[PDB]
C-alpha cells in the first residue's frame, strides 16, 4: 500500500528528505491509520540520524505510535528505542535533553521507564536551567504515573528545591514538589514564607495555588495565610494581585476582605488595557456585589472610573453594576458624574460616542425612576 | 493551567491540536466539537466555560486559536499565554490559512512546548522561543571540538 512506499523513503532518504517522510507519517496516524510495519524502519533509518529537526519529529512518532502488541506486552523494538533515549537523556545539546524529559513527562510505560531512570535522575544536576527544569517535572511524573520505579522522587525534589537558583527552576521545582508530596511542600513554604512578597509572580502563583490547598487540610495556618494574602494584594505583577483577589474571597465571607479584593478587582479593570479583561475583572467585582449586597457600596465611584474605557461594553457592563448600587446616599454623587460624562460625548468623539451618550441619558432616567 | 491549545475551524475542526497536560487528544478534539456554540453567542468575546473547561480564544483570521483550561487557571495569565501563542502562529506562517497553518503544524507544537510544560507557562519572549528552537549550544559545539581533539 502506501506503507511501501513510505518505508522505501526511509530507506533511501536523506535527512532533508526524512524529515518531510515523517511529517507525512505523523499525519497519516493522527488522522487515522496507524503504519504498523514502519516502526523498525524508523528505528533504522531515522533514530542513528544526528538531525535535530528530524529527532523532534521521531519522538513525535513515539508519543503515538503502539507500545503493545496483541498480548498487552510491551513490543520487543523498543529496547532499542531505550538505548536511543538513554542517548538523548545524554546528549550535549542541553535543548535534546530538555525535549527528551518532555517527552518522559507523557510514557507510561514502565518497562520503558525503568531503564532510564539514573540518566533522568542525573539531569536534575545539570548545569543549564533548560535541562534541570524538565528533569525535575519528569521526575514528579515519574512518580505520578509509576511510583515504585522512584520511590524517593519527592525526597528529589526537596533537595533539588533547596539549591535551585534559577526562577523557573523554583517554579517548576515547587510545583512538581506539591504535586506528589503535600507535606514537603508544606515544609519547604515554611522555610520561604516570609519572602514570599518579593518572590517572582510565576512561584508566587503556584505558592498561592498551594496555600488554598493547605488551607482546606490545616485550617490552623489559614490566618497566616490571610495576612501573606493581603500583602500579595500590593504585589507588582496583575496576575498575581488577581490571584491574591480570588484566593482571598475563596477563604473568608469576611467584609473587610471583600471591600478590599473588590477594590483590587475595580483597580485591575482600570489600570489594564485589555478590554475583555476589564469585563472579565467587572464580573468578579459584579458577582461579589451579589454575594455581599452592601459590602462594595463605597466603591461606586471607583467602579464609575471605568467609564473612561473607550469600549461601549466596558461602559455598559460598569454602568450596571454601579446602577445597582445606587443607593440615595450617593445618587447625586453619581448623577452629576453621569452629567459630566454626558457633557464630555458632546465635545470628545461626538460620533464614536453615540451609543455610549444614549446610554448614558438612559442611566440618569433610571437614578431618576429609582427615587 | 493549560491542558491543551488549538487552532481550529469556526465549525470546531482542529487544524493542529496539542494536549499539555492530564488530556487526551481525542477528548480535546470532541471539546472543540462542541465550542463555536458557546462561541458565536455574544457570551463574551474572549472565554467560555463548557464542560468542566474553560476556552480562552481569539479569532486567527478566518480561524480560531483555542487554548483549554481548567476553571481555575488564573485568566488573565492565560489571554497573555493566548496572545504569545498567536504571536508564534502569525510570526511563523506567512499567511494565516489552514493549508498554510498545516503546513508549519510540527514547528508550532514545538514552539507551543517551549512555552507550556504540564499547563504552566514560561513569561517567553518571542526571541527566546526563537532561540530555543534554533538549539544551539556551546556545550556541544565544545565537545566535538573536544573530541577532534583526541
Amino acid at each position: 500500500p502506501t506503507l511501501q512506499e513510505l518505508k522505501t523513503q526511509l530507506e533511501k532518504g536523506n535527512d532533508e528528505t526524512k524529515i518531510e517522510t515523517m511529517k507525512r507519517i505523523l499525519t497519516i496516524m493522527l488522522n487515522g491509520d496507524p503504519l504498523h510495519g514502519l516502526l523498525m524502519h524508523i528505528i533504522r533509518f531515522v533514530m542513528p540520524s544526528k538531525s535535530k529537526p528530524l529527532k523532534k519529529l521521531l519522538y513525535f512518532y513515539y508519543e503515538i505510535c503502539p507500545k503493545l502488541d496483541s498480548q498487552g506486552k510491551l513490543k520487543q523494538e523498543f529496547i532499542l528505542v531505550c538505548n536511543g533515549i538513554r542517548n538523548d537523556l545524554q546528549h550535549p545539546n542541553e535543548y535534546i535533553r530538555g525535549n527528551t524529559l518532555r517527552f518522559l513527562c507523557k510514557l507510561r510505560e514502565p518497562e520503558l521507564l525503568e531503564p532510564l531512570l539514573s540518566s533522568v535522575r542525573a539531569c536534575l544536576e545539570h548545569r543549564h536551567a533548560y535541562v534541570r527544569k524538565n528533569a525535575v517535572f519528569a521526575v514528579a511524573s515519574i512518580y505520578q504515573h509509576a511510583p515504585s520505579l522512584i520511590p524517593d522522587a519527592a525526597d528529589l525534589i526537596a533537595t533539588f528545591l533547596e539549591g535551585e537558583s534559577d526562577p523557573t527552576c523554583k517554579r517548576n521545582g515547587f510545583a512538581a514538589l506539591s504535586s506528589i508530596s503535600h507535606d514537603k511542600a508544606l515544609s519547604y513554604l515554611g522555610t520561604v514564607f516570609e519572602g514570599i512578597p518579593n518572590a517572582e509572580e510565576l512561584l508566587q502563583l503556584v505558592e498561592i495555588e498551594f496555600i488554598r490547598k493547605d488551607a482546606l487540610h490545616n485550617p490552623q495556618n489559614k490566618p497566616r495565610y490571610l495576612r501573606l494574602i493581603f500583602d500579595l494584594l500590593e504585589a507588582n505583577t496583575s496576575t498575581v494581585v488577581y490571584e491574591a483577589a480570588s484566593s482571598l474571597t475563596a477563604l473568608t465571607n469576611n467584609p473587610v476582605a471583600v471591600k478590599a479584593a473588590a477594590g483590587k478587582f475595580i483597580e485591575l479593570a482600570i489600570k489594564e488595557a485589555d478590554n475583555n479583561v476589564k469585563l472579565i475583572v467587572l464580573d468578579r467585582v459584579d458577582q461579589l456585589r451579589q454575594k455581599n449586597e452592601g459590602i462594595l457600596d463605597d466603591l461606586i465611584m471607583e467602579i464609575l472610573r471605568v467609564l473612561s474605557s473607550p469600549d461601549i461594553d466596558v461602559r455598559r457592563k460598569a454602568l450596571e453594576i454601579a446602577l445597582e448600587m445606587v443607593s440615595s446616599k450617593n445618587v447625586e454623587e453619581v448623577v452629576l458624574l453621569l452629567k459630566k460624562e454626558l457633557s464630555k460625548t458632546v465635545e470628545q468623539e461626538y460620533e464614536k460616542n453615540s451609543e455610549y451618550r444614549q446610554l448614558l441619558i438612559h442611566s440618569i432616567h433610571q437614578c431618576a425612576v429609582k427615587f | 493551567v493549560v491542558l491543551a491549545a488549538s487552532i481550529c475551524t469556526r465549525g470546531g475542526k482542529a487544524v493542529l491540536a496539542r494536549a499539555f497536560h492530564d488530556i487526551k487528544r481525542s477528548r480535546v478534539e470532541a471539546l472543540l466539537a462542541s465550542f463555536p456554540k458557546a462561541a458565536n453567542s455574544g457570551t463574551q468575546h474572549t472565554t467560555v466555560e463548557q464542560d468542566n473547561v474553560r476556552f480562552v480564544y481569539q479569532p486567527l483570521d478566518e480561524l480560531y486559536m483555542v487554548l483549554i483550561t481548567n476553571k481555575q487557571s488564573n485568566i488573565l495569565q492565560d489571554i497573555d499565554t493566548l496572545h504569545l501563542f498567536a504571536q508564534v502562529v502569525t510570526n511563523t506562517c506567512r499567511t494565516l490559512e489552514e493549508r498554510e497553518i498545516l503546513r508549519n503544524a510540527y514547528e508550532l507544537i514545538s514552539a507551543f512546548d517551549e512555552i507550556i510544560n504540564l499547563g504552566y507557562r514560561e513569561n517567553l519572549t518571542i526571541n527566546q522561543i526563537k532561540t530555543f528552537l534554533e538549539m544551539e549550544s556551546h556545550e556541544e559545539r565544545i565537545q566535538e571540538i573536544i573530541a577532534r581533539n583526541k
